[PDB]
C-alpha cells in the first residue's frame, strides 16, 4: 500500500488539530520532524505514546483511515508529521507523503504565482528552464503540479520548500528542466499551484511577443 | 544516555562506493532490530533496508542489490555498504532502532531511536561558477501596477551564492530563494525583485551574482526582453 497524508493543516495556539493517514494488521505510527533535525517517534499503534511525548497527542484510526490529534497547539508543534506502516508491496515500510502543521500567528494569505518562461539567452546555451514563483502565501505549504499542453509532468520537476520572505510571508520556487526541443514541440507549458483547497495556474508558451 | 551517532557521509561521484556506519551508545545494537530511512533534500522519508537481531536483512526496491547493511557487535555498530550510487541517493541517511512487536520477534514500524544523520550527496562536480539568465518582466509578471523580475542563477557548485540588486541599492522586495540540488549535481537558484511597472522603462535593475568558491561575480542587467 501507500499512504496519503494532506499537505497542510493548521490551527491557532490552544486550538485542536487532527491530521489523517489513509493507506491503499492495518495501523500506523506517527513522526515528528523539524527543521534540519532528525524523526521523532511520537505515537506507535493507535494511542500508545513514547516517554516524554505530551499527552496533547493522541491518535485513533476508523477502518482504512488512521488520524493523529493535537489538543492545544504550541509553537513548538510546527512541522512535518509523517506516518508509516506496514506495505502490501516489496517494500517493508512506506512513510506518508508528509504533512506540515502549521501553528497560526499571522492571517492566511492567498499565493501569487508568476511563470517566467526560459530565456532565449538560455535556449542559446541548449538549455531551457522554466521558473514558477510562489509568493505572499500563508501557511508555508503548496503543492506544484506541472503540464505540458493537458498533460501532467513529473521528471525534470525541482520544487524548495517554502521560506519567509521580508513582510514574513511565504515564498517558493519551482523548476522545469527541459531541452530546447521540448519547449519548442508542445503548445504550452503551466503551473498549477495548490495551497489550503484552492488553485492557482499559469501558462506560458513557445510564441511569446 | 541512549544515543546513535551516524558518520561516513561527504561528496561520491555516481558509481562509486561508500559505506556509512551507525555506532550506538549506552545501548546494544546487537539484541534489537536496526533501520536506515534515508530523506532527499525538501523531500519525504524512504525507508532502505533493515537488519533482525539473529541477522535477517531487508532492502527496499529503490537499493536492492546495491546497498548492503552489516552489524558489528564488537564495536557495537550498524554498517550500511552502499554501491553504484546514483543521483537519486543523495539524501540524508539516518540510522533508527526499531521496537519488537511483543507477541512476535517482528519488528514494528515504530522506531524510537534515531541518529542525527548523515549528508550524502552523489555528484561529479567540483567547483563550477554558475550562469546567470534573466527573467524579464512580461504582461504575465505584471499585476496591479507591480512587476515581477529575477535572476536565474543556474549550474554552479559548491554552495554559497549571494545575490543583491543594483549593488545593494536596492533591498526591498527582494527575495532570493534556497538553492535547489538538480540531478547533475549542480545548484540552481533564483532571486526576484518586485518593482513598479512604471519603472521598467527607466529605471535600470541589474543583479549582482556572487559565487566565491569559485571566484565568480557575474552582473546581469534585466529589462523587458521585447521581441
Amino acid at each position: 500500500s501507500a499512504l496519503t497524508q494532506p499537505p497542510s493543516a493548521s490551527g491557532s495556539p490552544g486550538q485542536s488539530v487532527t491530521i489523517s493517514c489513509t493507506g491503499t494488521y492495518n495501523y500506523v505510527s506517527w513522526y515528528q520532524q523539524h527543521p534540519g533535525k532528525a524523526p521523532k517517534l511520537i505515537i506507535s499503534e493507535v494511542n500508545k505514546r513514547p516517554s516524554g511525548v505530551p499527552a496533547r497527542f493522541s491518535g485513533s484510526k476508523s477502518g482504512n483511515r488512521a488520524s493523529l490529534t493535537v489538543s492545544g497547539l504550541q509553537t513548538e508543534d510546527e512541522a512535518d508529521y509523517y506516518c508509516s506502516s506496514y506495505t502490501d508491496t516489496n517494500n517493508f515500510y512506506v512513510f506518508g507523503t508528509g504533512t506540515k502543521v502549521t501553528v497560526l500567528g499571522q492571517p492566511k494569505a492567498n499565493p501569487t504565482v508568476t511563470l517566467f518562461p526560459p530565456s532565449s539567452e538560455e535556449l542559446q546555451a541548449n538549455k531551457a528552464t522554466l521558473v514558477c514563483l510562489i509568493s505572499d502565501f500563508y501557511p508555508g505549504a503548496v503543492t506544484v503540479a506541472w503540464k505540458a499542453d493537458s498533460s501532467p509532468v513529473k521528471a525534470g520537476v525541482e520544487t524548495t520548500t517554502p521560506s519567509k520572505q521580508s513582510n514574513n510571508k511565504y515564498a517558493a520556487s519551482s523548476y522545469l528542466s527541459l531541452t530546447p526541443e521540448q519547449w519548442k514541440s508542445h503548445r504550452s507549458y503551466s503551473c498549477q499551484v495548490t495551497h489550503e483547497g484552492s488553485t492557482v495556474e499559469k501558462t506560458v508558451a513557445p510564441t511569446e511577443c | 544516555e541512549v544515543q546513535l551517532v551516524e558518520s561516513g557521509g561527504g561528496l561520491i561521484q555516481p558509481g562509486g562506493s561508500l559505506r556509512l556506519s551507525c555506532s550506538a551508545s549506552e545501548f546494544t545494537v546487537s539484541g534489537n532490530y536496526m533501520t536506515w530511512v534515508r530523506q532527499a533534500p525538501g523531500k519525504g522519508l524512504e525507508w532502505v533496508s533493515i537488519i533482525y537481531t539473529g541477522g535477517s536483512t531487508y532492502y527496499a526496491d529503490s537499493v536492492k542489490g546495491r546497498f548492503s547493511i552489516s552489524r558489528d557487535d564488537s564495536r557495537n555498530t550498524l554498517y550500511l555498504q552502499m554501491n553504484s550510487l546514483r543521483a537519486e541517493d543523495t539524501a540524508v541517511y539516518y540510522c533508527a532502532r526499531a521496537l519488537k512487536l511483543q507477541f512476535f520477534d517482528w519488528p514494528s514500524h515504530a522506531f524510537d531511536i534515531w541518529g542525527q544523520g548523515t549528508m550524502v550527496t552523489v555528484s561529479s562536480a567540483s567547483t563550477k561558477g554558475p550562469s546567470v539568465f534573466p527573467l524579464a518582466p512580461s504582461s504575465k509578471s505584471t499585476s496591479g501596477g507591480t512587476a515581477a523580475l529575477g535572476c536565474l542563477v543556474k549550474d554552479y557548485f559548491p554552495e554559497p551564492v549571494t545575490v543583491s540588486w543594483n549593488s545593494g541599492a536596492l533591498t526591498s522586495g527582494v527575495h532570493t530563494f534556497p538553492a535547489v540540488l538538480q540531478s547533475s549535481g549542480l545548484y540552481s537558484l533564483s532571486s526576484v525583485v518586485t518593482v513598479p511597472s512604471s519603472s521598467l522603462g527607466t529605471q535600470t535593475y541589474i543583479c549582482n551574482v556572487n559565487h566565491k568558491p569559485s571566484n565568480t561575480k557575474v552582473d546581469k542587467k534585466v529589462e523587458p526582453k521585447s521581441c
